């Protein structure tokens, strides 16, 4: 019989794989400060990583990796990937971008690669004079990012619109990345304009931002079996070829990046997690990192599928009990 | 020429003196009655090892050591131990009752009936003294008389001896070997209360020390005697330096120098390498750059936590044995592109390096495989402060509920003691967030 | 030498107490006459614990013999190790005390109790160190209980600052048909809540159970549970008798035990159960220890733990056995029912062994528990006291001893209050 | 990158080696809180005694 505790109700994720391994008979939950678990579900925000391990008779395990919010802050990216020479300032695949704080960053050399094709993103704002937008930022009290919009994105027909593409990606004790089979689009359910940019409509393509201010696929979701059909249709091309080689290019990059700094093999505890990367695929079907996410949601379709393969693949290689929906990727 | 006095308090100190003791007189030959035939000069001397003993007109090489216990069945082992005609009776002291695991009945009740016979003891030492560094200083957190007799010491000696440096190597509570429900009580009072009296603190988490003997030594259920020889390398490693012609580290002063830019933050991380088996019928014997980089693993720490995830502000490295500088400088700039080392931005990413080319001393008929190259290194890293935030969740989760507070109360504390030794410890922890925070 | 000082008190407390010091001289290799007679080194260690040191090297147990009346004291007397005792300490009067709690605390009791701090006072100047005193006594008679509590009230106000320790035996109709018992029992409990650090709840409802039930004894005698009450007080006391680097002194168990000073009652318990003569042929398995000594069927207080909660738990392992498999079952049990352990105390089990087997067994282990569970021992006591408090029923025995009904409403309501308490804690 | 400082002798050798550049109570006092808490815990006691008393 193992033991976990639940440190984040909020979690939609966690609250299905929780469910999961108490239906399985092997596993039982405890208060939330009970300190004799063998799994910790844990908060999003200041978890313990200080007190894990140090539990006589118990392996401990926890779903988080400590340092890993160096991949999931946009500020911590962009400085990661301007410092990282793993990545470099030579790296073909992430938007040109510069840390500014509201008035140890680079609130100059932002504008001086721009007055020399400007458009620009920064609760977010667009336009090509920045003048402008470094006094949103001013206004607001936190640390704000901007980098070059892309102008020409790939365009979806019929309706001549545009999306982002959202991976699932988990990453084990043993540091295996593993790459969920199905991704999704999360599409823009209205046309795409090129002319004035500050209309917060067809641009942004994130979901709550569409279930508001917004038909072809249901809930604006296209799933993989869908685009690639589109692709091979219109484009001639397969979702694999002209994409996913280069999503799984980028996900390997960053995550190698950091596992000096976070893995867990010698450490007494040890960690798994989810992230979400998002991605963009332009005109010329290149593939853009946008950002990762640390604490993801999963598209409704697919939660059954994805936390049944946490629970194989994080859990229970570490608590075993009495084809696969992932793929290795290598390194 | 300048001596230090080693201070012993409870049980854990006392033993791990004891196991110290023994392993400084087999690495400067002085046998078990005291006489050391390498010493040409009789009677007296300043040469580097006098700074620990003293010697007589006999050719007697005695320890500039007290042990203090407030029972007496500890020390009497040691009365009468192998290394008996070692000491003299008048710095073995102790009592006849305990501080029961009671940090107030250590502090003031049975405290107070024997502080100026221990200070009395330690004067008559440092008289014999011509040039008193400080001293250095032994304990448990755990114990009644290690928390509570020993914070008591520490404030009379700032008194008696304000300008002498005061060094401290802490045995920090492990349930594994633990024998108090109430050490993290004991431990949180005793740091608060000899936090300004300490310039710089080693501490030895006992849960990381057995480890090391379990997996390292195949050590099954490690005793105090295995864990104290282990401990009395490390601790022979950080006095190295005091007991050996060298320049680095030579002085008690030094080691706040080159660990402590924050008085505060005085708690340096020991990890040693390598700890081999003897009953291994031989080992591939490990290099520069693999002691070297053993040093980086939270496996060999003296404390379980992660380096990775705070900053240093400063890094020692001791050599014993086979090592040559060339060897060490090509170890470091391998290791400073493997790990990730963040000093603070106030601080030079450097380390200061020593060699002694004496291998480890290693007792005979012990578990430790005699290697011919060791190193400790001491760096200080806010990562330390994870058993600082372990050992205050304890303590705020009995002390909600006023858990065992009555039997200090009953030896005339006061609950706001405790809190106040909380209140403490939440600034100590602050401080070292504050340190270690570019992410 | 850190001594302790035994008393025994009444019909009950003598006849366990006897057991208690024919029990432990046996282990220490001490024989009726006084004399060693030993392998180990190890049974002479601390044997000053309990045993006073004279020339002739004789060993006289440090235990002082109190009833009001002869009876019993002559059966220890006549008894196996009659003869070890200091006849001095030999303290009776001729009365009795009719199992009435007011003539053994204050008519009767009053009478002989200042005899008895005589030779109290002669064993305690004696000492280097002493630690403080463990009484043997029922709660359901006169003299154990009644002049029991009188003797720790008079001892406590003599030396404040030592520990006084009980081995208290819990009445039951099970085993008894005395129908002022829950009386006597409920003035004593009082007592032992405001004057004892320590105090074990030996239940005779418990101990009855065992006997008849899981030994299958359907004639027990007094001589079949008083087996389980020396082995049990063995095994309790091995960290005082034994080198030992846990709860080594009366002190540091107390410090260790009791979180807040009224919860100082503990649930004993032990493994394995057996019979006087029931020879042993399979010795247990360190798992089968650890499961059986936690097992509610091995407990000496008629209380279900499952029912509560452990603010503290000793655990005693004696024999040669492995270290490490002690240390990986210990874990095991709490790590599996974890919630039956406070959150709030932090490691709060702790666990000793000690090489040196008990009498007849290869393997043993002794619980001591403190649980909230145990609230339901003095619950029970409380009901059938209050059955008869109501009506004043059978009261004229006390009041004709000078009582005030007054003195039985608060300790009725003190032991209520206990009980709401401990149930405070198993929320909490 | 750069050596520093380097001391030898017989015994054996100390260096430093830079990778990179940056970017109190009186023994009255004492004697007044032993004497306080010793204070209490006779205070403590005397309650005690006088309880057993009635
Ligand atoms: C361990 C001490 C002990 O020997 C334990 C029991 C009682 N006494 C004295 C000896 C004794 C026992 N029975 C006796 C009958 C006549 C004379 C003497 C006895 C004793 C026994 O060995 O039985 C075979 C015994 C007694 C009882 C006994 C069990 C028992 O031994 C098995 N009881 C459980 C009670 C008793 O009240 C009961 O069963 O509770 C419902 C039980 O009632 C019935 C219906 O049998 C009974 C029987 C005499 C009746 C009235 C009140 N007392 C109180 C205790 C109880 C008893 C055993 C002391
Ligand atoms: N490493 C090591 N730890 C020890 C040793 N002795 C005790 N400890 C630890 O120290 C704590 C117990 O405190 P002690 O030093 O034994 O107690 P004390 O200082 O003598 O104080 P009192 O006995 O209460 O008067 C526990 O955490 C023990 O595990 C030892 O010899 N070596
Ligand atoms: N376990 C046990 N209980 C006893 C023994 N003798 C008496 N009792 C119980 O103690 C209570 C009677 O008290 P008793 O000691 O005889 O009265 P006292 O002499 O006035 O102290 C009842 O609960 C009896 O069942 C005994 O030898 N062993
Ligand atoms: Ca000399
Ligand atoms: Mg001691
Ligand atoms: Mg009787």
């Amino acid at each position: 019989m193992y033991t976990f505790v639940v440190r984040d109700e909020n979690s939609s994720v966690y609250a299905e794989v929780s469910r999961l391994l108490l239906a399985t008979g092997q596993w039982k939950r405890l208060r939330k400060d009970n300190p004799r678990f063998n799994l910790m579900l844990g908060e999003r925000n200041r978890l313990p990583f200080g007190r894990l391990g140090h539990e006589p008779g118990l392996v401990q395990l926890v779903n988080y990796y400590r340092g890993a919010d160096k991949l999931c802050r946009k500020a911590s990216l962009v400085k990661l990937i301007k410092t990282s020479p793993e990545l470099s300032e030579s790296c073909t695949w992430f938007p040109e971008s510069y840390v500014i704080y509201p008035t140890t960053d680079e609130r100059e050399v932002f504008l001086a690669a721009y007055n020399r094709g400007n458009v620009w993103i920064a609760g977010i704002l667009i336009s090509s004079e920045a003048s402008e937008l470094l006094d949103f930022i001013d206004e607001q009290g936190q640390v704000h990012v901007i980098q070059k919009y892309l102008e020409k994105p790939l365009l979806l027909e019929p309706g001549h619109r545009k999306f982002d593409i959202r991976s699932w990606v988990l990453v084990d004790h043993l540091y295996n990345i593993y790459l969920y089979r199905e991704g999704v689009l999360r599409t823009s359910s209205e046309p795409y304009n090129s002319a004035n940019f500050q209309d917060k409509t067809c641009h942004l393509t994130n979901h709550c931002i569409q279930k508001e201010y917004s038909r072809y696929e249901e809930g604006n979701e296209m799933f993989f079996e869908e685009f690639n059909q589109y692709l091979m249709d219109a484009l001639n091309t397969t979702l694999e070829n002209s994409i996913l080689l280069q999503i799984k290019h980028i996900i390997r990059s960053c995550l190698m990046c950091i596992e000096p700094a976070i893995s867990t093999k010698h450490l007494h505890y040890q960690s798994f997690q989810l992230f979400g990367f998002d991605f963009m695929v332009d005109e010329e079907l290149k593939v853009w990192l946008i950002e990762v996410n640390g604490a993801p949601a999963c598209a409704q379709k697919l939660y059954a599928e994805l936390c049944q393969g946490i629970v194989d693949v994080a859990i229970s290689s570490v608590f075993p009990l009495a084809t696969s929906i992932f793929i290795k990727l290598h390194h | 020429m300048r001596e230090c006095i080693s201070i012993h308090v409870g049980q854990a100190g006392v033993q791990i003196g004891n196991a110290c003791w023994e392993l400084y007189c087999l690495e400067h030959g002085i046998q078990p009655d005291g006489q050391m035939p390498s010493d040409k000069t009789i009677g007296g001397g300043d040469d580097s090892f006098n700074t620990f003993f003293s010697e007589t007109g006999a050719g007697k090489h005695v320890p500039r050591a007290v042990f203090v216990d407030l029972e007496p069945t500890v020390i009497d082992e040691v009365r009468t131990g192998t290394y008996r005609q070692l000491f003299h009776p008048e710095q073995l002291i102790t009592g006849k009752e305990d501080a029961a695991n009671n940090y107030a009945r250590g502090h003031y009740t049975i405290g107070k009936e024997i502080i100026d016979l221990v200070l009395d003891r330690i004067r008559k030492l440092a008289d014999q003294c011509t040039g008193l560094q400080g001293f250095l200083v032994f304990h448990s957190f755990g114990g009644g008389t290690g928390s509570g007799f020993t914070s008591l010491l520490m404030e009379r000696l700032s008194v008696d001896y304000g300008k002498k440096s005061k060094l401290e190597f802490s045995i920090y509570p492990a349930p594994q070997v633990s024998t108090a429900v109430v050490e993290p009580y004991n431990s949180i009072l005793t740091t608060h209360t000899t936090l300004e009296h300490s310039d710089c603190a080693f501490m030895v988490d006992n849960e990381a020390i057995y480890d090391i003997c379990r997996r390292n030594l195949d050590i099954e259920r490690p005793t105090y005697t295995n864990l104290n020889r282990l401990i009395s390398q490390i601790v022979s490693s950080i006095t190295a330096s005091l007991r050996f012609d060298g320049a680095l580290n030579v002085d008690l002063t030094e080691f706040q120098t080159n660990l402590v830019p924050y008085p505060r933050i005085h708690f340096p991380l020991a990890t040693y390498a390598p700890v081999i088996s003897a009953e291994k019928a031989y080992h591939e014997q490990l290099s520069v750059a693999e002691i070297t980089n053993a040093c980086f693993e939270p496996a060999n720490q003296m404390v379980k936590c992660d380096p990775r995830h705070g900053k240093y502000m400063a890094c020692c490295l001791l050599y014993r044995g086979d090592v040559v500088p060339k060897d060490v400088n090509a170890a470091i700039a391998t290791i400073k592109t493997k790990r990730s080392i963040q000093f603070v931005d106030w601080c030079p990413t450097g380390f200061k390096v020593g060699i002694n080319y004496q291998p480890p001393t290693v007792v005979p008929g012990g578990d430790l495989a005699k290697v011919q190259r060791a190193v400790c290194m001491l760096s200080n890293t806010t990562a330390i402060a994870e058993a600082w935030a372990r050992l205050d969740h304890k303590f705020d989760l009995m002390y909600a509920k006023r858990a065992f507070v009555h039997w200090y109360v009953g030896e005339g504390m006061e609950e706001g003691e405790f809190s106040e030794a909380r209140e403490d410890m939440a600034a100590l922890e602050k401080d070292y967030e504050e340190v270690g925070v570019d992410s | 030498m850190r001594e302790i000082v035994h008393i025994q008190a009444g019909q009950c407390g003598n006849q366990i107490g006897a057991k208690f010091w024919e029990v432990i001289s046996d282990e220490h290799g001490i024989d009726p006459t006084g004399s060693y007679h030993g392998d180990s080194d190890l049974q002479l260690e601390r044997i000053n614990v309990y045993y006073n040191e004279a020339t002739g090297n004789k060993y006289v147990p440090r235990a002082i013999l109190v009833d009001l009346e002869p009876g019993t004291m002559d059966s220890v007397r006549s008894g196996p190790f009659g003869q070890i005792f200091r006849p001095d300490n030999f303290v009776f009067g001729q009365s009795g005390a009719g199992n009435n709690w007011a003539k053994g605390h204050y008519t009767e009791g009053a009478e002989l109790v200042d005899s008895v701090l005589d030779v109290v006072r002669k064993e305690s100047e004696s000492c280097d160190c002493l630690q403080g005193f463990q009484l043997t006594h029922s709660l359901g008679g006169g003299t154990g209980s009644g002049m029991g509590t009188l003797l720790i009230s008079k001892i406590r106000e003599e030396y404040p600052d030592r520990i006084m320790n009980t081995f208290s035996v819990m009445p039951s109709p099970k085993v008894s048909d005395t129908v002022v018992e829950p009386y006597n029992a409920t003035l004593s409990v009082h007592q032992l809540v405001e004057n004892t650090d320590e105090t074990y709840c030996i239940d005779n409802e418990a101990l009855y159970d065992i006997c008849f039930r899981t030994l299958k004894l359907t004639t027990p005698t007094y001589g079949d549970l008083n087996h389980l009450v020396s082995a049990t007080m063995s095994g309790v006391t091995t960290c005082l008798r034994f080198p030992g680097q846990l709860n080594a002194d009366l002190r540091k168990l107390a410090v260790n035990m009791v979180p807040f000073p009224r919860l100082h009652f503990f649930m004993p318990g032990f493994a394995p159960l057996t019979s006087r003569g029931s020879q042993q042929y399979r010795a247990l398995t360190v798992p089968e220890l650890t499961q059986q000594m936690f097992d509610s069927k091995n407990m000496m207080a008629a209380c279900d733990p499952r029912h509560g909660r452990y603010l503290t738990v000793a655990a005693i392992f004696r024999g040669r056995m492995s270290m490490k498999e002690v240390d990986e079952q210990m874990l095991n049990v709490q790590n599996k029912n974890s919630s039956y352990f406070v959150e709030w105390i932090p490691n709060n089990v702790k666990t000793a062994v000690c090489d040196i087997p008990p009498r007849g067994l290869k393997m043993s282990a002794t619980f001591i528990g403190n649980s909230t569970a145990i609230q339901e021992l003095f619950k029970r006591i409380s009901e059938q006291f209050t059955a008869m408090f109501r009506r004043k029923a059978f009261l004229h025995w006390y009041t004709g001893e000078g009582m005030d009904e007054m003195e039985f409403t608060e300790a009725e309501s003190n032991m209520n209050d206990l009980v709401s308490e401990y149930q405070q804690y198993q929320d909490a | 990158m750069e050596v520093i400082e380097l001391n030898k002798c017989t015994s054996g050798q100390s260096f430093e080696v830079i990778l990179k550049p940056p970017s109190d109570p009186s023994l009255e006092e004492i004697q007044k809180k032993l004497e306080a808490a010793e204070e209490r815990r006779k205070y403590q006691e005397a309650e005690l005694l006088k309880h057993l008393a009635e």
